[PDB]
RNA sequence: GGCUGAGUAGCUCAAUGGUAGAGCAUACCGUUCAUAACGGUAUUGUCUGUGUUCGAUCCACAGCUCAGCCACCA
RNA sequence: AAAUUAGAUGUAAAAAAAAAAUCUUAUGAGGGCGGAUCCGCUUCUAAUAUUUUUUUGUAGUUAUUAUUAUAAUAAUAAUCAUGUUUAUUACUUAAAAAGCUUAAUGGCUUAAUCUUGCCUUACUGUUUGAUUAACAACAAAUCUUACAGUCGCGUAAGCGGGGCAUAGGAUCACAAGAUACAAAAAGGAAAGAUCUUGGAUUUUUGGAAAAGCUACGCUAGGGAUAACAGGCUAAUUUGCGCAAGAGUGUACAAAAUGAGUGCGCGGUUUGGCACCUCGGCUUGACUAAUCCUCAUGGAUGCAGAAACUAUGUAGGGUACGACUGUUCGUCGAUUAAAAAGUUACAUGAGCUGGGUUAAAUACGUCGUGAGACAGUAUGGUU
RNA sequence: AACAAAGCACUUUGCAAAAAGACGAUAAGUCUAAGUAUUGAGUGUGAUUUCUGCCCGAUGCCGGCUGGUUAACGAAUUUUCUAAAUUGAAAAAAAAUUUGGUUUCAGAGGAACCCCCGGUUAAUGGCGGCCUUAGCGUGAGGGUCCUAAGGUAGCGAAAUGCCUUGGCCGUUAAAUGCGGUCUUGCAUGAAUGAUGUAACGAUACAACAGCUGUCUCUAUGAUUGACUCAGUGAAAUUGGAAUAACUGUGCAGAUACAGUUUACCUCUAGUUAGACGAGAAGACCCUAUGCAGCUUUACUGUUACUAAUUAUUGAAUACGAUU
RNA sequence: AGACAACACUGACUAGGAUAGCUGGUUUUCUGCGAAACCUAUAAUAGUAGGCAAUUUAAGUAACAUCUUAGUAGGUACAGAACUUAAUCUCAGACAAGAUGUAGAUUUUCAUACCUAGGUAUGAAAUGCAUUUUUUUUUGUAUACAUCGGGGGAUCGUGAAGAUUUUAUCGGUGAGUAUGUAGACUCGGAAUGACAAAGAUGAAUCUUGAAUAAUCAGACAUAGAAUGAUAAGGUUGUAUGUCAAAAGGGAAACAGCCCAGAACAAGAGUUAAGGUUCCAAAAUUAUUAUUAAGUGAAAUAAAGAAAGUUUUUAUAUAAGUCGACAAGAAGAUGGGCUUGGAAGCAGCCAUAAUUUAAAGAUCUCGUAACAGAGCACUUGUUAAAUCUUAAAAGCAU
């Protein structure tokens, strides 16, 4: 399959779930691992669509146009959005299949970015892309630490001092 | 629904599979692996303290659960003849 | 549980103890100066099984399936 | 591409001996001491396990090599083998899958699977303890024990009251057997009683033999459920704004224009919920997201004029007529312009009743029919 | 526009004791009728002109077999219990047979309805398709399937047309209307009659001329009420009230709560915005193992009516059928 | 015409004889205790029965509740990528030896042709750097022998033959202690809650006997879900509480929120939530900062913009920061191509140089094309002794 349509059956209807909310420390997908940069949700978690994703791309492929770069996605569309029609009456079962979303957690990656290319086009190919995605998004570049929930482990920052309830 | 616990010391399984108590004592939780190194079983002790798997050479601890009563001593009592005078029983032979 | 009818070639229909047929729907040929008509031929074979008789589409039994009314229907 | 067969883990198999310690056990020494086998503390011995532990020993046999005088000693290699090598035996060989009457989940591989032998306990009566007192009651249910009777398999121990587990409804009546209880004067019997057994889309499956219309309708209730309005919401909208800018604009992103989108406001349209059960005329009030009139910025695309876009601003105005029941909408002709919205989609104890609109009637369609229809038509106590 | 109606058509009625039809807890009997097939009754249509086509399969009715089925009746069968007798058994014994009483099983033959055959549309009713064509369209034409037969004549955006304000024409300065016309008529159609005129209509629709205060746009005048004095003297209604405005709140629309604002006390004539104003359980929807009337191939029943037969009630002959 | 048959007619009036699981009503005081709106069944779902269970007061208690200590059952949050699911990324080869050549130095060892045991030559090795190597005409070790076809090229090549080869191409396979994903993934794994034992505490709260009810649309709040649209004062479960049936203080007003459970009085009494300038009981009480917008002050409007302001962390400065002003800003050279024309400045390709105090084969205007005016960049003058620039955060617009 693809990241924008899965190898999976319309007809099995899905729960609407909830994105994941780490409270334990988990800082899963919150750095750039293959590429040199990236774009990261910072705001809040949400349940993106196939559609907002795609466009997203174009984006970044329309201001990247007749250049050298590599592009990798981090999400992949596996969550079956049923919408059951907005005229209808509340009951008699669930909906009927309207499109493929992805949840995906607060400062998390969303693209990464590989090529010769100058930083300031990067950034701005991004910052195109981030105003037409759902939320509030962030350049990010390789090497700079992880995030644990909101809060980022700058200046030797680790996890156990975070868990530590003595913090004053 | 299947054997996930085995029955073990004093205890029996039934058709479905249901573990019950084969004596009066205490349930216990536990696992043997020198029967059986992927198989957790349920047990039945006479003493609270004691702790199962018992040892394998350690003699078996079982109760008697026997009352004593004096025996009955009735002898061969039998009448042959009814309160109202007729024989208990008329026995027939047939000949040839 | 009880009783009765029943189907034959692709399609539609005959044949009752004795050959297993007719018509049609393609095809080939013949006829005609030529065409259309017409004529001839060809296959596609008795619902299935078993039994009775020298001999069975045919009579007897069982079943498939269709149909008649039944039996139960606490 | 898709037929059958053969394959597809590794280790071990002469034999050990001995010291202490860490626990754990013992119906071992009938240990000792407090209260033989009861109990919490207790030493000793023994057993299992654990240390990588302190080690000692690792031969014998066959062969090779070296020294020594065919044997002795040392080192190295091989070594399960008195047995039909197709060896055998023990241990090990992830998970899933296959199989186990049938879906799915769990379970079984040391048997609940497979193969084979003999069998038919897929037995009769009574009965124990449970399902944290089955199903949050009762009942029909589920698992389980014991005793008596007498059968099967097995060397034996022992196992068997159907199936690896979880998916088949009573009474009454009727029918087939047994029991010997009662027998309406008496002797019998009939009809009853007890036990066993069978036939159920009793499928509204704790178990009625059961089709519709009413707009001619009635009563008791409910607003515990609807239509109008109000309320909550805002998917939607024929309501708007901002942000970003692919693109169009001969050139040049932002004069104008603005794909698919993102962040919002607002409560006008069609909707959701269920807290609660029309238009016109007359006469206003209010909003400003502005049709005209006033001031004004931008406008390679502001020469002028006119218009476009935008910023202030709601004082006043926004008319007449034809069609339609119409708000809406179409059109004619004027005008500086003939813009919108809220107020119970303002206003019916202020009017109107054309629309919708009970009784009458006809038409078309649907219905076997009575009748019905978001149908059409004439009429219909405001 | 509905009913009736003259006219039209169909079914029925032979009168010999009752013509049919209607009435009669149910009869005698009455109306029909002191009538007789040109009479009476029932059904539909609705003067007249021009017309009324196709289908008897389904449903209903009518006629018909010495047929099939066939309740009663009934040839032939069969059983429970008990009394007595016989046989058997004669051991602790039933059991079997015949007769009496008692009580069951049982069906060759044997009615109508029904099955079967035929008839009937101004009886209830029904009156389809799919391919191909002289070149694209259009089908005189041809082939094929199905049905009882496939909507004929005529009419046709209709009182019938959802799409739709159908296309065109005329009418208006402007036509969702009206009239004419063409057709593919969702869903026209021939006595549930089709169609075209004369005459008729407080029917419904549209247009023209005239006329007007209907209107542009109202004004004046008259009488009776309204108003004041005198006389007499109601009613609906009313939990109680010292009964303002705004925004908010809240069983979700406040004179009465919160906050702020405003207002001296009390009447009269006007007015009807609110008091979810009053009145009417008026109106809608839903509920009740509540009703009523009506319908039918709902369930369960009763009748008209049809068929057989004991009895009242006795016979003769012929023929046919089972054999 | 369901028309009329004397208020009434889809069947009058009158007398006699009903029911209503429905609505409404049910009358004095004091005192004690005190629910439920859930489950199962029902021709039921507005009803009813049986349970749970409210009450009465007698028997019991090794009762019940809570905590402590020890033990047990079970897999949620979390976390992880093991098994399973979706998608994506990287790798598919490493070493030792051997062999194969090349320029050497002409020293040593070794083998042969010789000469006469040494030299004479001859070669080979030793030696340094290349070089071949996982199925190869290259074996071994260690490893998953670690990869196979299709398609696009370059070679050899035959009477057409496709043997041999290449890919920063496709698919598959193998590997990864690589990245993510979770209602039907859980190897790891809480707290909480549940069961039972002993002990202690406590307000009898518990069980049984006898007697005997009500209730069976619940609402909201918080957390976490399903559903809807990640809307509803929406519908539907779970955990906890309140209201219902609870007054009182606080939230302006308030069934459900924050406190606290009203037998009646007295008190500048002691406190909870909440508050203390005035309405209005109590601070115009102290300390350190921010804001200038009445922002705000008891119901947070968003993304976003910006010489608003403060603070922090870097950084510039008499080697003159920052700003302005004066001049310069070259040359090979109109780079090559393209084009009617393309001279830095339509487009395409290249953009190692050179010389300068510096000067992009050219960043923004301009020309038909040149020219021309600016920029990057460079020197100089003016001039700051806490005074430059940027980023982040806080409060505002
Ligand atoms: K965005
Ligand atoms: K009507
Ligand atoms: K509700
Ligand atoms: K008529
Ligand atoms: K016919
Ligand atoms: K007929
Ligand atoms: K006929
Ligand atoms: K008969
Ligand atoms: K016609
Ligand atoms: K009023
Ligand atoms: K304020
Ligand atoms: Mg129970
Ligand atoms: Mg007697
Ligand atoms: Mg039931
Ligand atoms: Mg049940
Ligand atoms: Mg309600
Ligand atoms: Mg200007
Ligand atoms: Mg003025
Ligand atoms: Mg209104
Ligand atoms: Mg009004
Ligand atoms: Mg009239
Ligand atoms: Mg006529
Ligand atoms: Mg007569
Ligand atoms: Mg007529
Ligand atoms: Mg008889
Ligand atoms: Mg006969
Ligand atoms: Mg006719
Ligand atoms: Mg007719
Ligand atoms: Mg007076
Ligand atoms: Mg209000
Ligand atoms: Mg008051
Ligand atoms: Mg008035
Ligand atoms: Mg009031
Ligand atoms: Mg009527
Ligand atoms: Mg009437
Ligand atoms: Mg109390
Ligand atoms: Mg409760
Ligand atoms: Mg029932
Ligand atoms: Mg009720
Ligand atoms: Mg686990
Ligand atoms: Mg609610
Ligand atoms: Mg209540
Ligand atoms: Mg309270
Ligand atoms: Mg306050
Ligand atoms: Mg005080
Ligand atoms: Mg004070
Ligand atoms: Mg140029
Ligand atoms: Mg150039």
């Amino acid at each position: 399959g693809s990241w924008l349509e899965p190898n999976l059956n319309r007809k099995k209807k899905m729960m609407k779930g909830r994105p994941r909310v780490p409270t334990g420390g988990s800082t899963k997908g919150t750095t750039v691992v293959w590429g040199d940069y990236g774009l990261r949700m910072r705001d809040h978690h949400r349940r993106i669509s196939a559609q907002q994703l795609k466009l997203a791309e174009d984006t970044i492929k329309q201001r990247l146009r007749g250049q050298k770069y590599r592009l990798y996605k981090r999400v992949a569309c596996n969550v079956g959005v049923y919408v059951s029609g907005n005229e209808m009456r509340m009951g008699k079962g669930k909906g009927s299949f309207d499109h493929w979303a992805t949840r995906v957690a607060v400062n998390q990656i969303i693209f990464e970015i590989r090529g010769q290319l100058h930083e300031q086009v990067i950034r701005d190919a991004f910052r195109l892309a981030g105003h037409k995605l759902p939320g509030l998004y962030e350049f990010v570049k390789k090497g700079d630490p992880p995030v644990v929930g909101i809060t980022k482990l700058e200046d030797g920052l680790t996890v156990e001092d975070l868990k530590n309830p003595r913090k004053k | 629904r299947g054997t996930l616990w085995h029955p073990g010391e004093n205890t029996i399984m039934g058709r479905d599979h249901t573990i019950h108590a084969a004596v009066a004592g205490y349930v216990k939780y536990y696992r043997d692996p020198q029967l059986h190194p992927d198989r957790q079983y349920i047990g039945v002790v006479f003493n609270r303290n004691d702790k199962l798997p018992y040892p394998k050479d350690a003699p078996r601890k079982r109760k008697l659960g026997l009352v004593a009563v004096p025996r009955k001593v009735e002898e061969v009592e039998k009448p042959t003849m009814s309160a109202s005078g007729l024989p208990l029983f008329v026995t027939r032979h047939e000949t040839i």
